[PDB]
RNA sequence: UGGUUCGUGGAGCCAUGGGGGAAUCUGGGCGGACCACCGCCUAAGGCUAAGUACUCCGGGUGACCGAUAGCGCACCAGUAC
RNA sequence: GAGCUAGCCCUGGCCAGGGUGAAGCUGGGGUGAGACCCAGUGGAGGCCCGAACCGGUGGGGGAUGCAAACCCCUCGGAUGA
RNA sequence: GAAUGCCGGCAUGAGUAACGAUAAAGAGGGUGAGAAUCCCUCUCGCCGUAAGCCCAAGGGUUCCUACGCAAUGGUCGUCAGCGUAGGGUUAGGCGGGACCUAAGGUGAAGCCGAAAGGCGUAGCCGAAGGGCAGCCGGUUAAUAUUCCGGCCCUUCCCGCAGGUGCGAUGGGGGGACGCUCUAGGCUAGGGGGACCGGAGCCAUGGACGAGCCCGGCCAGAAGCGCAGGGUGGGAGGUAGGCAAAUCCGCCUCCCAACAAGCUCUGCGUGGUGGGGAAGCCCGGGUGACAACCCCCCGAAGCCAGGGAGCCAAGAAAAGCCUCUAAGCACAACCUGCGGGAACCCGUACCGCAAACCGACACAGGUGGGCGGGUGCAAGAGCACUCAGGCGCGCGGGAGAACCCUCGCCAAGGAACUCUGCAAGUUGGCCCCGUAACUUCGGGAGAAGGGGUGCUCCCUGGGGUGAUGAGCCCCGGGGAGCCGCAGUGAACAGGCUCUGGCGACUGUUUACCAAAAACACAGCUCUCUGCGAACUCGUAAGAGGAGGUAUAGGGAGCGACGCUUGCCCGGUGCCGGAAGGUCAAGGGGAGGGGUGCAAGCCCCGAACCGAAGCCCCGGUGAACGGCGGCCGUAACUAUAACGGUCCUAAGGUAGCGAAAUUCCUUGUCGGGUAAGUUCCGACCUGCACGAAAAGCGUAACGACCGGAGCGCUGUCUCGGCGAGGGACCCGGUGAAAUUGAACUGGCCGUGAAGAUGCGGCCUACCCGUGGCAGGACGAAAAGACCCCGUGGAGCUUUACUGCAGCC
RNA sequence: CGAUGUCGGCUCGUCGCAUCCUGGGGCUGAAGAAGGUCCCAAGGGUUGGGCUGUUCGCCCAUUAAAGCGGCACGCGAGCUG
RNA sequence: UGGGAGAGGGUGGUGGAAUUCCCGGAGUAGCGGUGAAAUGCGCAGAUACCGGGAGGAACGCCGAUGGCGAAGGCAGCCAC
RNA sequence: CCGAGGGUAGGGCCCGUGACUGGGGCGAAGUCGUAACAAGGUAGCUGUACCGGAAGGUGCGGCUGGAU
């Protein structure tokens, strides 16, 4: 049957890409957050 | 004046349709029209303030003139009759001899040839429009404005209109559509005739579908929902309301007066609705 | 109404959202309602080091651990998944 | 977190084939004029049968499955909410 | 040593289940250390509206070649989507950007919010919508509308020529639109040919034939031809299109109005460039100087912004044309010609799947286009087949029970069972024929029948063409042949009678409920006069609605028919400038503290003083409610009738053992040999009742009752047969569970159901196929139930607060 | 209660005897035939149907008879629902 | 052809009396109702009187034993 | 070929009959009221509508077959 992961690069890079973290105080915070913890990507991998 | 159907199909039986005798252009002025965005009853916040929206057949506004005191004593020709899907009346529309092109809601009796004209000058015949000060006593009327220079508020629905019944200070008195007595100023427009298409009324939708083309989309009652929902909400198999009938917001639905009491516009409102 | 040990208490003091609204030392605030005497202090402008806090960083030192412990990571770990 | 799902908004796309034969118009009859009748024409409809497509009625299988909802036979809608 | 402990490791089940669609295999040759599995050939089978081919998304080298086989591949492996390495994706025209606007997002101005932030006209961003220039063929191991060949085209810059009042983010035109049906003429695509071209063929009884088999095109600028789209021409006035305007708009006058002319597309032809089969050789050569023609069928595509009818009345903006403002008319724009210039990104490969989403090379899920032919009335249906693609990554045997899927059956025919569940029957088309009832549409495919193949003869109308031949589509008639049987195969309703419920088509518990539940047209109540009510927000702001009482919100009822009675005492709501109570505040009788005192400070009665409540009314399609006991008629029985008590008023019509009836299988009738169900009736209605509607109602229903016909393996009552498993051999090889085990019956005993204790009895050791009575067998710290001063959802005239409103 | 699956039906039995039938008896208000009642006896047998989920029961047609009860109201790692 | 009477019909308009309600004024102890009462209405200001406003229905006098129409039936006034 | 008739299916008309149900007629001395005949104690009658144990009442319109 259709399952839940449906992948549209589009839809990535708009819902959990750079630019949309920056626009929000909570955004921000999961970058400092994750910046904090070392992790190697800041944001999910998309291929635009 | 409302088609019937041969009962054909269940839905059929009963629907009933307009004659549309009275339209005389079957396509709107491309000048006179700009897109509508249908809400679907939501607001600017995405959220439903409006329930059971959305889901109509896509429609065009047109452009009507609610002012009409822009074009005093400039005569205009009643070129068509036409349809607007956005209110219940038709549509008028008027070249000018200005070669100015406008809309105005079509009162009953208009015919598409004849001449119109706005000002304390105009005569009293149907589609002309004057301040309320200089119409007789006893005049039906509609597109009456409520406030001068704001707008033609009050009787614009299909059939619908207004009586003059006196005068007194700057102030001119009108019954209106509800029944309601209320002051209304002196300078107010408003044009002569009732409106319209008085056989909106007998329209029969005749079937679920019907509602759906306009926008209507299904109302589910407060009864059928659950306690989390709805007052009415609940119960073991069918219930009675159980409690004084209320809305989803828990205010009751069965005469409790909802108009502000200390409103400014009380001293203006002589007496209140009818039946 | 907030702060204070003070939860309306005899509830002052400090602060202020609303209404009323002065005076320039013979002016004004305070000493736990208030009143008198005796006293303390000069509101409605500002700045001010040091002694205090903390450890991302660098050292030194352990009756601290010794690879299931010690940091999640002694190793290409915030990785693989 | 609405890439699932629910609703709405914008803009696109899809629905083999067959059946029934509304109003209307035409012609004839009829009448004072009519209503009305008959025939042809027409091609309406949350109309009928049935693929695609959308469903999931009944039974059987499956039950450490091919599958954390599947398979087979049967069945509903299929110009429309 | 235990925590259903945590982490790791290793056992048991066990050589057990399984190895992922029952579309299927066999042989020969080859490669290699090794072969059912890799390569090659022949044979067979499977898909073919796909299981074939293009495109998009997503994936991200998986593509091509070489060399490999540890692991990955459910077996094997010499092979691979694996490992190593090398190679491969080429554009002014294809798609996206350097263009446009959609919802939406953002956001000068501006508004709002303790902070963070929220809004917001213009503007800007935003596409699979608009707009915009490339078609055929060739080439590579791997890319091609991209390289190459031929023939075409666009935009920018500059120049020359000619023309013109040039000029814009401003005005106007245009762009610009729905659904259903659809004309004319074409193309795509297909069928046939006695014609054109073609390597060969004569088998096995016949055929050298009008024989068999293969093929008979594609693209193409200007011009021309056919078919269509768009389009009035001139002048005068002008006050409107937020400046101007010769454009547009309006009015008047002339000329032309199914045309023509002008303009734009489609198709055809077209210089020219291509392509070119079976067969036979070794992807290639040949075939070949290949031929490249006539006839017919013909789109859902094209001309197209075509036409008609209809109601629910069907985006925007740029490109483009025109109009003029500054400005400028040595310019600038338009037309034509010429040269010059023309950037960025994607392009491999899979793409209904082994490469995407499902942890897997997973029977699942995934949008667009093309999708051949013959027959069955049509068709994308069904069967077979082209092109192309596969035989599903374990096999070899056997021929047990039992399981699944399938075929048939004597006599009977629902006797089965909760139930005809399941499976039969029926099955398409044509013709005949078709009831109650009805809202006149229908019920209706009601029911029930008859026809259906092939041959020969005669015959009618239609499209094409031309009016004929031929081709093709519809028939009418006559005489025959064959079989058990002619929609001979596949696909394709069993029917009727009568109840309940719901009018109806729809909707729903994704993943145990599709229903009588929700919705639904329609009905009534009520609120709302517009800065509406109402809703979301602290707000600003939005929705309501660019609507205005024939409108909008809320509530109940639920097509339609006939109807909807009485009660306003209680609660709700509506009304009531009096009266009562009423907080802050006003007032200040009169006390109190302190001070030598003026004074300072504290408390305080009357009296005025809102909404709310009290109080007087109204109000049911507002919350709701609608009696008891006793007596009475010339047989008996029963009470039309009377008495009295109580209530706010005492249940009207209609219906009733009902989706409601406890007693209960009430009683009587019908149906049956027999009827706790069913239908019809009666009424002592435990405990119907009139918009939580009452009673009916044609039509409708994968709803739920009862009955009949038909027909059956459901059954009496079972039997045989088919395949796929089970079984045996070779290959790979799990699982939950498991204190340890050397683990029998009975009668007892034991925490009350003992393999384990007592007594007796039975019993050589170990397995394999089977069946399920026990191991209080496994699974899930029982959902029931209780307990906890555990928790959460929900309610209200429980308590106390809060928003909101007054 | 860190689970002993609960009605009835089907299938499959097996047991007890307070015996429904068949066999053997005594008493009889047993003439005969056919019954009533008690004693002995568990080897075998103990039907098909209509209604209801039903166990039970009632009815129809038969019969030698249409027995009662136990086995976790025998039997869901055997089926049904 | 020339005339005549008539509430004959239909359409559209339009006048006053009165009743009812609402507003205002002035004013107070009851009104109304019957055979007699009572319900009802009224100090929350009724009835009676004046002013204004809203609405519907029927046409007083003329009217007669009259006129018109096929019958049912048709009556303020004006026009077609 | 036709064909008596047999068989299948579906209609129409008439007759008998049916739990129960609706009124009707008739029946020496039942119960309840008193609607009509006098103005019958509310003039009666009438078509229709609603209502009520019952005769009846009432609303609208009509007739005199109505008394003074
Ligand atoms: C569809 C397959 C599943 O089985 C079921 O759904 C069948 C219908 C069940 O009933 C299962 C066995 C449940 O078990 C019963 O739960 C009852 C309250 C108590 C029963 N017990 C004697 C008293 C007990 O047997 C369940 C609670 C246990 C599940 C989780 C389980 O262990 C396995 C479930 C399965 C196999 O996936
Ligand atoms: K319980
Ligand atoms: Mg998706
Ligand atoms: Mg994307
Ligand atoms: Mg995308
Ligand atoms: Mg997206
Ligand atoms: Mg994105
Ligand atoms: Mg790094
Ligand atoms: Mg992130
Ligand atoms: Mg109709
Ligand atoms: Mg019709
Ligand atoms: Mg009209
Ligand atoms: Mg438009
Ligand atoms: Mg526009
Ligand atoms: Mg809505
Ligand atoms: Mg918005
Ligand atoms: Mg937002
Ligand atoms: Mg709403
Ligand atoms: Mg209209
Ligand atoms: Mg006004
Ligand atoms: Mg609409
Ligand atoms: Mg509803
Ligand atoms: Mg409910
Ligand atoms: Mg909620
Ligand atoms: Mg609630
Ligand atoms: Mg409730
Ligand atoms: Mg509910
Ligand atoms: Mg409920
Ligand atoms: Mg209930
Ligand atoms: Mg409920
Ligand atoms: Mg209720
Ligand atoms: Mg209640
Ligand atoms: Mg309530
Ligand atoms: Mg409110
Ligand atoms: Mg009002
Ligand atoms: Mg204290
Ligand atoms: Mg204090
Ligand atoms: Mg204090
Ligand atoms: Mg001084
Ligand atoms: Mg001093
Ligand atoms: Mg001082
Ligand atoms: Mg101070
Ligand atoms: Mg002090
Ligand atoms: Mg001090
Ligand atoms: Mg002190
Ligand atoms: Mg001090
Ligand atoms: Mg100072
Ligand atoms: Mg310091
Ligand atoms: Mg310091
Ligand atoms: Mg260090
Ligand atoms: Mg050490
Ligand atoms: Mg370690
Ligand atoms: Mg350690
Ligand atoms: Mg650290
Ligand atoms: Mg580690
Ligand atoms: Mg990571
Ligand atoms: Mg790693
Ligand atoms: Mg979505
Ligand atoms: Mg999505
Ligand atoms: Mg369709
Ligand atoms: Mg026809
Ligand atoms: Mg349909
Ligand atoms: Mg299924
Ligand atoms: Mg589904
Ligand atoms: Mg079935
Ligand atoms: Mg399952
Ligand atoms: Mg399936
Ligand atoms: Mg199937
Ligand atoms: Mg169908
Ligand atoms: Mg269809
Ligand atoms: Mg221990
Ligand atoms: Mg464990
Ligand atoms: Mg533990
Ligand atoms: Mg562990
Ligand atoms: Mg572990
Ligand atoms: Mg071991
Ligand atoms: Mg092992
Ligand atoms: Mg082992
Ligand atoms: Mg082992
Ligand atoms: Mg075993
Ligand atoms: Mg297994
Ligand atoms: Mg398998
Ligand atoms: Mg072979
Ligand atoms: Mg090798
Ligand atoms: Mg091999
Ligand atoms: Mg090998
Ligand atoms: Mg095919
Ligand atoms: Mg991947
Ligand atoms: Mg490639
Ligand atoms: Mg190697
Ligand atoms: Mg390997
Ligand atoms: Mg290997
Ligand atoms: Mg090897
Ligand atoms: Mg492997
Ligand atoms: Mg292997
Ligand atoms: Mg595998
Ligand atoms: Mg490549
Ligand atoms: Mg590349
Ligand atoms: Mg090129
Ligand atoms: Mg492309
Ligand atoms: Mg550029
Ligand atoms: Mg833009
Ligand atoms: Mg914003
Ligand atoms: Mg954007
Ligand atoms: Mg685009
Ligand atoms: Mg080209
Ligand atoms: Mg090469
Ligand atoms: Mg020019
Ligand atoms: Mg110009
Ligand atoms: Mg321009
Ligand atoms: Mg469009
Ligand atoms: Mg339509
Ligand atoms: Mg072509
Ligand atoms: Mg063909
Ligand atoms: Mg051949
Ligand atoms: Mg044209
Ligand atoms: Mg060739
Ligand atoms: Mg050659
Ligand atoms: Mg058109
Ligand atoms: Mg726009
Ligand atoms: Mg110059
Ligand atoms: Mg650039
Ligand atoms: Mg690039
Ligand atoms: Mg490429
Ligand atoms: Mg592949
Ligand atoms: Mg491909
Ligand atoms: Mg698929
Ligand atoms: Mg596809
Ligand atoms: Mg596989
Ligand atoms: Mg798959
Ligand atoms: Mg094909
Ligand atoms: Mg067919
Ligand atoms: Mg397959
Ligand atoms: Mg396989
Ligand atoms: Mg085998
Ligand atoms: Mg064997
Ligand atoms: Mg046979
Ligand atoms: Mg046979
Ligand atoms: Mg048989
Ligand atoms: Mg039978
Ligand atoms: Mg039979
Ligand atoms: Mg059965
Ligand atoms: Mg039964
Ligand atoms: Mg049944
Ligand atoms: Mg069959
Ligand atoms: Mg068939
Ligand atoms: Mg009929
Ligand atoms: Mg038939
Ligand atoms: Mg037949
Ligand atoms: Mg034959
Ligand atoms: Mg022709
Ligand atoms: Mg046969
Ligand atoms: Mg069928
Ligand atoms: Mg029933
Ligand atoms: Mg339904
Ligand atoms: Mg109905
Ligand atoms: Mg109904
Ligand atoms: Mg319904
Ligand atoms: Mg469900
Ligand atoms: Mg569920
Ligand atoms: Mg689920
Ligand atoms: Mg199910
Ligand atoms: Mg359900
Ligand atoms: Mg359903
Ligand atoms: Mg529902
Ligand atoms: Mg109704
Ligand atoms: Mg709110
Ligand atoms: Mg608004
Ligand atoms: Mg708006
Ligand atoms: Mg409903
Ligand atoms: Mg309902
Ligand atoms: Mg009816
Ligand atoms: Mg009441
Ligand atoms: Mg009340
Ligand atoms: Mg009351
Ligand atoms: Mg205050
Ligand atoms: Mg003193
Ligand atoms: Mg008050
Ligand atoms: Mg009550
Ligand atoms: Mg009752
Ligand atoms: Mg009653
Ligand atoms: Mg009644
Ligand atoms: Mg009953
Ligand atoms: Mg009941
Ligand atoms: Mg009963
Ligand atoms: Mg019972
Ligand atoms: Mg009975
Ligand atoms: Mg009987
Ligand atoms: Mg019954
Ligand atoms: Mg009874
Ligand atoms: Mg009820
Ligand atoms: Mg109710
Ligand atoms: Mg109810
Ligand atoms: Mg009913
Ligand atoms: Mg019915
Ligand atoms: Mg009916
Ligand atoms: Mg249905
Ligand atoms: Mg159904
Ligand atoms: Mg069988
Ligand atoms: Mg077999
Ligand atoms: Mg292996
Ligand atoms: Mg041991
Ligand atoms: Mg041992
Ligand atoms: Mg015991
Ligand atoms: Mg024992
Ligand atoms: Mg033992
Ligand atoms: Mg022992
Ligand atoms: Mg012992
Ligand atoms: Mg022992
Ligand atoms: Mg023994
Ligand atoms: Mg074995
Ligand atoms: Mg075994
Ligand atoms: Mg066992
Ligand atoms: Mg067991
Ligand atoms: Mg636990
Ligand atoms: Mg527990
Ligand atoms: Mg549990
Ligand atoms: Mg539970
Ligand atoms: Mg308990
Ligand atoms: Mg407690
Ligand atoms: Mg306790
Ligand atoms: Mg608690
Ligand atoms: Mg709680
Ligand atoms: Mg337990
Ligand atoms: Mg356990
Ligand atoms: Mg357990
Ligand atoms: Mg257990
Ligand atoms: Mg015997
Ligand atoms: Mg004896
Ligand atoms: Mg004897
Ligand atoms: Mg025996
Ligand atoms: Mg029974
Ligand atoms: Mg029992
Ligand atoms: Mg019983
Ligand atoms: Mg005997
Ligand atoms: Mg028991
Ligand atoms: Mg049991
Ligand atoms: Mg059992
Ligand atoms: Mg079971
Ligand atoms: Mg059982
Ligand atoms: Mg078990
Ligand atoms: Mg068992
Ligand atoms: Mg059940
Ligand atoms: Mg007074
Ligand atoms: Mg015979
Ligand atoms: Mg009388
Ligand atoms: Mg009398
Ligand atoms: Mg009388
Ligand atoms: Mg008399
Ligand atoms: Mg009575
Ligand atoms: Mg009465
Ligand atoms: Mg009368
Ligand atoms: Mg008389």
């Amino acid at each position: 049957m259709k399952r839940t992961w449906q992948p549209n690069r589009r839809k990535r890079a708009k819902t959990h890409g750079f630019r949309a973290r920056m626009r929000t105080p909570g955004g921000r915070k999961v970058l400092k957050r994750r910046r904090q913890k070392g992790r190697w990507r800041l944001t999910p991998a998309v291929r635009k | 004046a409302v088609k019937k159907f041969k009962p054909y199909t269940p839905s059929r039986r009963f629907m009933t349709v307009a004659d549309f005798s009275e339209i005389t252009k079957t396509e709107p002025e491309k000048s006179l029209v700009k897109p509508l965005k249908k809400t679907g009853g939501r607001n600017n916040q995405g959220r439903i303030t409006v329930r059971f929206r959305g889901g109509g057949h896509k429609r065009l506004y047109r452009i009507i003139d609610f002012k009409r005191w822009d074009k005093v004593g400039i005569p205009a020709k009643v070129a068509a009759i036409e349809y607007d899907p956005n209110r219940s009346a038709r549509i008028a529309l008027l070249h000018y001899v200005d070669g100015e092109k406008r809309y105005i809601i079509a009162p009953d009796g208009l015919q598409v040839g004849q001449q119109v004209v706005a000002g304390p000058d105009a005569p009293i015949q149907v589609g002309n429009a004057l301040p309320l000060r200089f119409i007789p006593v006893g005049t039906v009327v509609h597109a009456v404005e409520l406030e001068p220079k704001k707008g033609a508020k009050l009787a614009r629905a299909a059939g619908t209109s207004a009586q003059i019944q006196g005068r007194e200070g700057d102030y001119v008195i009108l019954r209106l559509p509800s029944g309601e007595l209320r002051k209304v100023h002196g300078e107010c427009y408003a044009t002569v005739g009732a409106v319209g298409n008085a056989d909106h009324k007998n329209i029969v939708l005749g079937k679920a579908g019907r509602s759906r083309w306009l926008g209507r989309r299904p109302h589910v009652r407060g009864a059928a929902m659950n306690p989390v929902d709805h007052p009415h909400g609940g119960g073991e198999g069918r219930a009675p309301r159980g409690r004084p009938p209320a809305s989803p917001w828990g205010w009751q639905t069965k005469g409790l007066k909802t108009r502000k009491r200390r409103k400014p516009s009380s001293r203006f409102i002589i007496a209140r609705r009818k039946k």
